[PDB]
């Protein structure tokens, strides 16, 4: 928006207004991953912490 | 009411006794932080463990 200009009464002058401003745009996103494995070697034998 | 300071003929009135007990301090056993964990053998193992 802006502000009116004075114009005088018989010369019939005016103003006019700017139009719109539209855009588009677009958003890529991340993806995660992650992996764990449960092997039995890391199970047999092993001792449990603070159990004897 | 006992017998005089220096002869055995005569009494004199035994007022009493004064006791002097000695300072007993506490305040750290009075908080109930140590809990008793009795056990049995003369040595104790414990574990450690973290991660990150």
């Amino acid at each position: 928006i802006s502000l009116l200009d004075a114009v005088d009464r018989t010369s019939r002058k005016a103003e006019t207004s700017a139009p719109e401003r539209v855009r588009q745009i677009s958003f890529p996103m991340m993806y995660f991953k992650e992996v764990e494995s449960i092997t039995p070697d890391e199970i047999q034998g092993v001792r449990q912490p603070g159990t004897a | 009411l006992t017998n005089s300071e220096k002869s055995r003929f005569f009494l004199a009135d035994l007022t009493g006794e004064v006791q002097s007990i000695p300072n007993t301090y506490g305040y750290i056993s009075g908080l109930g932080l140590f809990r008793s964990a009795p056990q049995t053998q003369t040595t104790f193992l414990m574990d450690l463990t973290d991660w990150d």
